[PDB]
RNA sequence: AAGGUAAGUAU
């Protein structure tokens, strides 16, 4: 949660999105002190080395950097968004919101699969990718 | 009664609660491992 | 009330 790089103003976020031309820019919008953000950041930290070939992970504090709250509807405790070549890559998670991951995941392989799907779809030149797993339900039994 | 060839008692059978719980847990395990499982495999596990 | 947005390029 604290081992990941941080972006401290909107210009830094724009540059991080613009800098990467061959990798998915995974940016988590939230607060390091929020428990949901702590879970999501732990998951991202567990996979940060694995996906470094095709993904880069940044963390942004939405109070320190409020320049995207109105734009990206960052009014949730945690939010993960995907950008590839200065384009926001939407993902059809099945949750009704195709723009972001607004909850916290528990499986590293889940997040890695989502990142890989986003990377492949964005490389092919697509603005929306279909998630390998549906999230219309939590699969709790 | 074998010797007298006459009925003397009745065994009232009933499924043990432990086996009930075992079957319910088997169904729960089938349902949980169904994120990527196809419908045919889920129904086959149910049938089995 | 939702879990039912194709991603676009033009005009």
């Amino acid at each position: 949660s604290y081992m990941l790089p941080h972006l401290h103003n909107g210009w830094q976020v724009d540059q991080a999105i613009l800098s990467e031309e061959d990798r998915v820019v995974v940016i988590r919008f939230g607060h390091d002190w929020d428990p949901t953000c702590m879970k999501m950041d732990e998951v991202l930290y567990s996979i940060a080395e694995k996906v470094k070939n095709f993904a880069v992970i940044y963390l942004v504090d939405i109070t320190e950097v409020p320049d995207f709250n109105k734009m990206y509807e960052l009014y949730d405790p945690c939010t993960v968004m995907f950008f590839f070549r200065n384009k926001h890559i939407m993902i059809d998670l099945g949750t009704g919101n195709n723009n972001k991951i607004n909850w916290a995941m528990e499986d590293k392989q889940e997040m890695v699969d989502i990142i890989e799907t986003v990377y492949r779809g964005a490389r092919k030149g697509r603005g929306l990718v279909v998630s390998p797993k549906d999230y219309s339900t939590k699969y709790r039994y | 009664n074998e010797v007298t060839k006459e009925r003397t008692a009745q065994c009232f059978l009933r499924v043990d609660d432990e086996s009930m719980q075992r079957f319910h847990n088997r169904v729960r395990q089938i349902l949980m491992a169904s994120g990527s499982t196809t419908f045919t495999k889920i129904v086959n596990k149910w049938n089995t």
